[PDB]
Formats: C-alpha cells, structure tokens, sequence
DNA sequence: GTCCCTGTTCGGGCGCCG
DNA sequence: GGGCGGCGCCCGAACAGGGACTG
C-alpha cells in the first residue's frame, strides 16, 4: 500500500531544472528484472506511465538485494540530486546494542517495501522520471515517473525517516513504556511485558502501522533470540557481532588497506586490543586508489596481532541504570590506546580504541586527557551518562602535570590502576635556576635566501662552539642550538634561549614528536638530572646572548 | 497583534549547525519544555525539508528544580540584520532578572520562522531527531529584544516615575537593576518591579555590586639582593610591558648584564638601576592613555591560568590597548575544576563587559577545543552565550601578567 | 609584507547499517 | 559494478594565525 501521510513539499534549487540524461544500456536480466519490479509498482499506483510533454529522465539500475533472491532496483538521481533543495539530516546516530537495557520481551520488525510506501511531493513528481529500454525488438519500452520515494535521491531518507517518526508518535504516545528502537525502517520492540501480552502490544503496532500503509511481512518478523540486528546477534543476556572476516588478501592495495583498517575499527568496538597504527601510517604519500603497497613487518606483526585477537570469541552485555559506568583505559605505544565499558568486573558493555594523532609534539598525558574526552563523548551519546574512570596514572603524575601547565585541563573521577606501561612524564624542567650548572647561552640564524645556518653556544666557563647547517630555518637553528647545549653538558645545566617557539615547545614536556631534532631533544632531556630554562628578548643587548647572536650570524 | 518583518544580513543564509550530544536529565527537561510549549502554540513541529538548524540544551539552577531551556543563537544572532546606560555601572548594587518568558507573548514574522529551527536528539539514538521552530519570539535571539523594547518601555514607565533613581537595562533576555539604597531596601524594591511585571503577563544571577570590580594592575618584584636570571626576568618583562606602558626603561637594568655570567650569580644594583627600577614602578601606576572604546569593534577578552586557581584576564580591542585588566581568583588545590573555574571566569567577564559597556566579548580561551567543548555545559548558568576561540598561549604572556 | 610552523576544517576513501 | 543518507577512522589539501625576519 502507499501511506495516507501528508507528503513533504520539495523544490528544486532556485534558476534549476530537471534532469534531461539519456539511460545507459543494462543487462537483459536487469531489464527482465525491472520490468517484473515496474509492472507491478505501476498497478499499485507507485509509479506512473508518463507519455510526451515530461522532457525528464534519469537512468535506472538494479543490484541484487543484501541477502535474498530479490532485486532492488535504483536510480542513479545524480543531476536531481545536484539540482535539489537542501534538507536537514533527522539520523544523528546509530543506535548502539550495548545501550540497549535488559527486556521481558523482545521483537524485531522490518517493514516491507518502506521507501516505495510513502508519497513523493506530487509538484515534484515530474523530475523523477526515467525509461525501461526492453531490449527486444518487439517490445518498445515504456517511460515511467515515480510516485512514492526512490531510491538514489538524496531526499528520499531523511524524508522516509521523519516520516516514520510521524507515524509511531501516537502508538509512543499511547504506549510509553514500549520502547522502539527505530532505524531506518527496522524497529525494535522491547517491553517489560510478558510472552503474550507482548504479542498483542506487536499486533497492535503491526495493525497502527498498516493504517498508515506500511506492512510487517512475516518473513522478517523475528520472535525469538538471537536476534539479528544492526549487523548484531542479540541473546538474551548477552550480544556479539556478526563475524568480522578480515581480507587474507596476499599483495595490498590502497583500497584493500582501507578496508582492511575499515574491519579492524568495526571490530575494535567489541575486541579489546585491537591496533592500526602502521596500517594506516602505511597510508601517508599515496597517490592513487589503486596503487600496490609492500606491507611494513612493523605493519605485518601488527596484522598477525589483530588476528590473533580476533580469533578469539567475545560478548557484550547489556546496560543497567541502576550501576554505575566504568571505563577502564590501558595505554600500547605509538601514541595507541584501548578501552573497555563496563559495569560489573568482567562483563564488558563495549570496548573501543583511540589513536589519533593531534600535534606535532604532544606527551602521554595529553593522549590520555583526549582519550578520556573522546570516551566522554561516546558514553554520553549511548547511554546519556558520563563514566567514572580507571586510568594509569598516579594522582602525584596528575597533580604535577597540571600545576606545571599554563592551560586549563581536567579528568573526571578517576582511581588509579597499577597495570603498566603507566602514564608518567619523563622530565621536569626546573622552576628556578641551579646553582652549580653550567650556563649555556644558545642561539641560532639562518639565511632566509640561501637557507644556509649556524647553530651554537657560549658559557660562562668560557666554552664557546658553532656549527653550521644546511637547508635549514630559524626555528630549526634555534632547537639545534638548544640540542647541542644538551649534548655539551653535564647531568645539571641552564640554559638561555631566545627563542619563544623552542621554549614553547620544550616546556610542554612532550615525550613524542613527529620531528626527529625534537625527538633527539627528548632524549637529551630524559638523560638529564636537572634543566632550567630561561628566555631573553632577542636582539637587546642582554650579556651571553648577545655573545652568541655575534658568533651565529657571521 | 501583527509581526514586524526582519531580514537578515544581506548575503548570508541562515544557520546549518548540528546537535550536539546531550545527557539525558538534559533530553528529558527538553521533551518536558518543547511538549508544553508546542501545546501552547509557541513552537510547531517541522521536517527535514527546513534546511536549517541551531544546537538547544537545557540548564538548571543551584539549589532549584526548574530547568531552563538554551538555544544556541550564536550563529543566527550573527546572521540577523542590525537594529547604553553608562551610569549602570557606578551604581552600588544591581540584580539581573529573567524576563526572557515575556518574549513568547509577540509572534514572529512568518517569513523568518524557518531560520530557528532545532532538533532533539536522543538517547543512543532510539528515533530520528524531533525538529521544532519558533512561532513566537524566541529567547536568546538578538531580534527578541529589539521588538519587544515597545512593549517593554510601557511596562516600565510608571516604574520609572515612581522610581527615577534606580537604573533598569535590558540585554538579551535579562534585565539588570541598579540602585543605591541599602542591600534590604534594595531587595524590596525589586520584589516590587517583579509584582509589577506580573501585572502584565511578563513573568520574573543572584547580586551584582558594580563599585567592588577592580583592575589588576602589572607588578614588578621587590627584592633585597638579585641574580642574574632576576634580572633577566625583570628585564623581559619591562620589555615586553613597553608595548602597554611606552615609558619604560630597560637600558640601565640590561647593563647590568653585560658579560657571559652564570644566572645563579649575585649582582648589586647601581644606583643608576635602581633609579630605572623606581620610575618603571611608578609608570606601571599610570592608566593606558589613549584607550577609546569603539562600539563598531568587537571586544577581545583574553584569559590566562595563572595557578592555584588565579586567572588573569584583559579586554581590548586593538592589541595592548587594554579597555581593562583584572583577575578571578577561588579555593585553590583541593579539588579544583579547571574547565568549572574557567566557565565561571568567562561568565563573570561577561557580565562586568555588559554593565560597563553594554556588549559581550569574543573570549580567546587558554584551553584546548575538545575539553571545552566536553565540559563547558555542565557549569553554565547564563542565558547568553559569548563567541569563542580557544588559542595555545605562550607561558611567556602567562609570567607576563602573573603576581 | 614573507617564510615557517602549527592547528582546524572539510572532502575523499574505506567500514557498518538501512 | 555503479544510486542515497547517517555515524565511525584516517589521510591530505586549503586556509588561518602568530612569531621572527630585511634594510
Ligand atoms: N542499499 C540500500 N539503499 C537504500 O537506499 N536503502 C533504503 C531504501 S529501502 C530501505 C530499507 O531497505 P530494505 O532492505 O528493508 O528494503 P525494502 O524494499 O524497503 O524492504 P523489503 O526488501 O521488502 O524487506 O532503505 C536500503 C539499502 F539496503
Ligand atoms: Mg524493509
Ligand atoms: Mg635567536
């Protein structure tokens, strides 16, 4: 049937018009295929025979459909789709099962040809048209337009979706304590009802939504578990994914590492540990889709490590108001951290991974702080509740971090958990100047034309030392000249920079960068017992540094 | 009664900015509100075929079980076609009402509903998002006032008359009371303007002392014997504090330096130096001359964590001409929230920048993007919202201002 | 202003769902 | 084999902004 809702008033951009593009030539089979779907759209008043005077068309195709011997049959709405209004998205999400609370009773419904079970804007009918070529000679092939929503317009979702929200508001409204989970035409049904008096409630929704013309075919009305769901297997008291099965493709392309990694992230939200660093850092210069990549053996440990993991078998369970969400965050290297979501001990509600790289230099801390944001984020979005935290880091660590940093940063309630590696910085710049430690004033030049540098130092002992550089830049002289003060002096040094960029950065604490100078830097840091910082003003006169602003700019 | 048409700025469309996500005390207090606000006419459910959207969230008082709810109407307020009591702010006590309420008695032009429209979002996404928008004049939107000002003057006029001392000012959806009397006559008083506005249909930040704000003003420190790295410090600073002040010296102070010296090494001020040091001091007490503000500008707030709860901050609206400087200070190292204190920072800076002058300002704040953005909700108290940048200041400007 | 460096956004692949 | 919308990750390309520089 077509649904008596009122339709959605549609138009086309301003100074538009509709499609005018010949239909390309398909396969007898598809054409059999259409004419069989067209046929029987058309005695349902679905589509429409248009005749001359409609000057539109758009080609049409069909694929098999997901899992069945049945067709589905869409249109390529390109042009229409670049000539449309604009809409607003109503899909924010998608429902997660971990969200999901434990229920008495349990349905599953699909309803049967959604899209073409819902009018199209009568005014914007005539934009929808396309043609069937019917390859015999004896058959001429027919033109139709659509009447209902297509499939391949870029409206036709968020249209289908707001739509179906119209249509259960008033079994919501009537019946509060039946929980629906509504994705795009699936609908959960979960009530604190018994086996039977559950039945009929789904009768009843079954019959609501065959007055707004929309049926519930039997053969996709699950009764009882496992239920199959958003690409989940429900069980009573616990779910799972249905099987992830990752590409043993042998030679690897860009597109097979995309889906490789695309796999791996889908599966990390239930398999802890699961990593993509070097997959995807084997990502970074390609130019093209199609190009073949020798996989990295770091990139290959890593692979074999994913699948170890993902032979094993795992569950989720489901959310319990009444406790209190846990995230329990564990740290790997290269910047990679995984997590579990749960409420009793052992007995996840979700797992997941943060590996985002945000800096060019940044530290331990830093990552744990956005991961924590990030899990956040999530738990607010399924379950509308912020977790308390099981973090490895010591208050001591904590505390010092933000005592010594000059931006605002903050965790929630957090406990301490003592599974290494912990998260701990790995120096501290002193706060005043120490006695006893040689002074080191540092600068750097470089010519701006010829990129040609000097890098160097003088001390208070009288040591004085330049080097000169290649290809490089002010800031790079400057953390070069910082670099070789650290490798010129002893367990305890000061030092004096010019430069507000190498102090900023250094005064970070970063233990990780993407540079190598800085990376050597950190190492120098970590070797020290004692290192204090100072700034001057540049190009003031001030004793030391202008020492060796004389001797870097020869 | 008939609307008054409003267009936007020329060349610009309305606002397209997604929900964010909510708690669910947050989602069930905007069920509760938008059902008996549609119920009563004020808002009309919509589809995807509005192309527009503005974030919505709800807060709560301290101590009180009514939620309030918030439109984001950052961008629209920024898009909408254009349209100050300076005693305000000499006055010894003011008291900011809600008056917010009033606003849904008007209707919008027709025309111009389409451009507030929001969406509700779910828990774990169970539906689609519920779009809304306005038929009425909505709170928080920059035009609510500017309509409403007739209606509001006929309200306030005999107020007024009977009440010539005391100052009544209205930003967006508040309105602020100042007067001199004593903090009980005062207190009366207001009781007596809100069973004034409840006379009308117009239904009614707990004090404001405007006379108690004080400008922070740059130190310099006092000392009985100085190093090296002292002076260096010392030196940086006046450098930097030249840009402000243009009569500091530094050249008798940086002379003392000459020479490859060790920082922890001892060095006597000459009475040259010591000279410089006292008129630096002294220069530092002067105010900035030449400091006029620019209505046509937008106000530059910049805030800086100074530690243990110390925050400093400057408005201006050209670099170094500061309109004013001062600092927020709280209980410091027990269980300190940094995102809750710089909330509360960038609130009560607000307010101060709309008593004195009547605007909010464009807040450059010390913090990274996702941790605001995770937190900030949970600690806002205002019915107004300040546009934001978050920068990564240098601690160089945090030893600049510090005490 | 230019050069350098850094952060943010937005688009394009892939994954998953319908 | 391809058309649509949503969310996720991850990468790069544009663009913006602040600091240091030439004569
Ligand atoms: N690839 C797809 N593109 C789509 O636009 N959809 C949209 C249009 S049909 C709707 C729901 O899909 P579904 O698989 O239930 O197909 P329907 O024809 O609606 O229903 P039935 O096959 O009768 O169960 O989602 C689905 C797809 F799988
Ligand atoms: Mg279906
Ligand atoms: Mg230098």
């Amino acid at each position: 049937p077509i649904s008596p809702i009122e339709t959605v008033p549609v138009k086309l951009k301003p100074g538009m018009d509709g499609p005018k593009v010949k239909q390309w030539p398909l396969t007898e089979e598809k054409i059999k295929a259409l004419v069989e779907i067209c046929t029987e759209m058309e005695k349902e008043g679905k589509i429409s025979k248009i005749g001359p005077e409609n000057p539109y068309n758009t080609p049409v195709f069909a694929i098999k459909k997901k899992d069945s011997t049945k067709w589905r049959k869409l249109v390529d709405f390109r042009e229409l789709n670049k000539r449309t209004q604009d809409f607003w998205e109503v899909q924010l999400g998608i429902p997660h099962p971990a969200g999901l609370k434990k229920k008495k009773s349990v349905t599953v419904l699909d309803v049967g040809d959604a899209y073409f079970s819902v009018p199209l804007d009568e005014d914007f009918r005539k934009y929808t048209a396309f043609t069937i070529p019917s390859i015999n000679n004896e058959t001429p092939g027919i033109r139709y337009q659509y009447n209902v929503l297509p499939q391949g317009w870029k409206g036709s979702p968020a249209i289908f979706q707001s739509s179906m929200t119209k249509i259960l508001e008033p079994f919501r409204k009537q019946n509060p304590d039946i929980v629906i989970y509504q994705y795009m035409d699936d609908l959960y049904v979960g009530s604190d009802l018994e086996i039977g008096q559950h039945r009929t409630k789904i009768e009843e929704l079954r019959q609501h939504l065959l007055r707004w013309g929309l049926t519930t075919p039997d053969k996709k009305h699950q009764k009882e578990p496992p239920f199959l769901w958003m690409g989940y297997e429900l069980h009573p008291d616990k779910w799972t994914v249905q099987p992830i099965v990752l590409p043993e493709k042998d030679s690897w392309t860009v597109n097979d590492i995309c889906k490789l990694v695309g796999k791996l992230n889908w599966a990390s939200q239930i398999y802890p540990g699961i990593k993509v660093r070097q997959l995807s850092k084997l990502l970074r210069g390609t130019k093209a889709l199609t190009e073949v990549i020798p996989l990295t053996e770091e990139a290959e440990l890593e692979l074999a490590e994913n699948r170890e993991i993902l032979k094993e078998p795992v569950h989720g369970v489901y959310y319990d108001p009444s406790k209190d969400l846990i995230a329990e965050i564990q740290k790997q290297g290269q910047g990679q951290w995984t997590y579990q979501i749960y409420q009793e001990p052992f007995k996840n509600l979700k797992t997941g991974k943060y590996a985002r790289m945000r800096g060019a230099h940044t530290n331990d801390v830093k990552q744990l702080t956005e991961a924590v944001q990030k899990i956040t984020t999530e738990s607010i979005v399924i379950w509308g509740k912020t977790p308390k935290f099981k973090l490895p880091i010591q208050k001591e660590t904590w505390e010092t971090w933000w005592t010594e940093y000059w931006q605002a940063t903050w965790i929630p309630e957090w406990e301490f958990v003592n599974t290494p590696p912990l998260v701990k910085l790995w120096y501290q710049l002193e706060k005043e100047p120490i006695v006893g430690a040689e002074t080191f004033y540092v600068d750097g030049a470089a010519n701006r034309e010829t990129k040609l540098g000097k890098a160097g130092y003088v001390t208070n002992r009288g040591r004085q030392k330049v080097v000169t550089l290649t290809d490089t830049t002010n800031q790079k002289t400057e953390l070069q000249a910082i670099y070789l003060a650290l490798q010129d002096s002893g367990l305890e040094v000061n030092i004096v920079t010019d430069s507000q960029y190498a102090l900023g950065i250094i005064q970070a604490q970063p233990d990780q960068s993407e540079s190598e100078l800085v990376n050597q830097i950190i190492e120098q840091l970590i070797k020290k017992e004692k290192v204090y910082l100072a700034w001057v003003p540049a190009h003031k006169g001030i004793g030391g540094n202008e020492q060796v602003d004389k001797l870097v700019s020869a | 009664i008939e609307t008054v048409p409003v267009k936007l700025k020329p060349g610009m469309d309305g606002p397209k900015v997604k929900q964010w996500p909510l708690t669910e005390e947050k989602i069930k207090a905007l069920v509760e509100i938008c059902t008996e606000m549609e119920k009563e006419g004020k808002i009309s459910k919509i589809g995807p075929e509005n192309p527009y959207n503005t974030p919505v969230f709800a807060i709560k008082k301290k101590d009180s079980t009514k939620w309030r709810k918030l439109v984001d109407f950052r961008e629209l307020n920024k898009r909408t076609q254009d349209f100050h009591p300076a005693g305000l702010k000499k006055k010894k006590s003011v008291t900011v009402l809600d008056v917010g309420d009033a606003y849904f008695s008007v209707p919008l032009d027709e025309d111009f509903r389409k451009y507030t429209a929001f969406t509700i979002p779910s828990i774990n996404n169970e539906t689609p998002g519920i779009r809304y928008q306005y038929n009425v004049l909505p709170q928080g939107w920059k035009g609510s006032p500017a309509i409403f000002q007739s209606s509001m003057t006929k309200i306030l006029e005999p107020f007024r008359k009977q009440n010539p001392d005391i100052v009544i000012y209205q930003y967006m959806d508040d309105l602020y009371v100042g007067s001199d009397l004593e903090i009980g006559q005062h207190r009366t008083k207001i009781e007596e303007l809100r069973q004034h506005l409840l006379r009308w249909g117009l239904t009614t930040g707990y004090e404001l002392h405007p006379d108690k704000w004080t400008v922070q003003p740059i130190v310099l420190p006092e000392k009985d014997s100085w190093t090296v790295n002292d002076i260096q410090k010392l030196v940086g600073k006046l450098n930097w504090a030249s840009q402000i002040y243009p009569g500091i010296k530094v050249r008798q102070l940086s002379k003392l330096l000459r020479g490859t010296k060790a920082l922890t090494e001892v060095i006597p001020l000459t009475e040259e130096a010591e000279l410089e040091l006292a008129e630096n001091r002294e220069i530092l007490k002067e105010p900035v001359h030449g400091v006029y503000y620019d209505p046509s500008k937008d106000l530059i707030a910049e805030i800086q964590k100074q530690g243990q709860g110390q925050w400093t901050y400057q408005i201006y609206q050209e670099p170094f001409k500061n309109l004013k400087t001062g600092k927020y200070a709280r209980m410091r190292g027990a269980h300190t929230n940094d995102v809750k204190q710089l909330t509360e920072a960038v609130q009560k800076i607000t307010t101060e920048s709309i008593v004195i002058w009547g605007k909010t300002p464009k807040f450059k704040l010390p913090i990274q993007k996702e941790t605001w953005e995770t937190w900030w909700t949970e600690y806002w108290q205002a019915t107004w919202i300040p546009e934001w940048e978050f920068v990564n200041t240098p601690p160089l400007v945090k030893l600049w201002y510090q005490l």
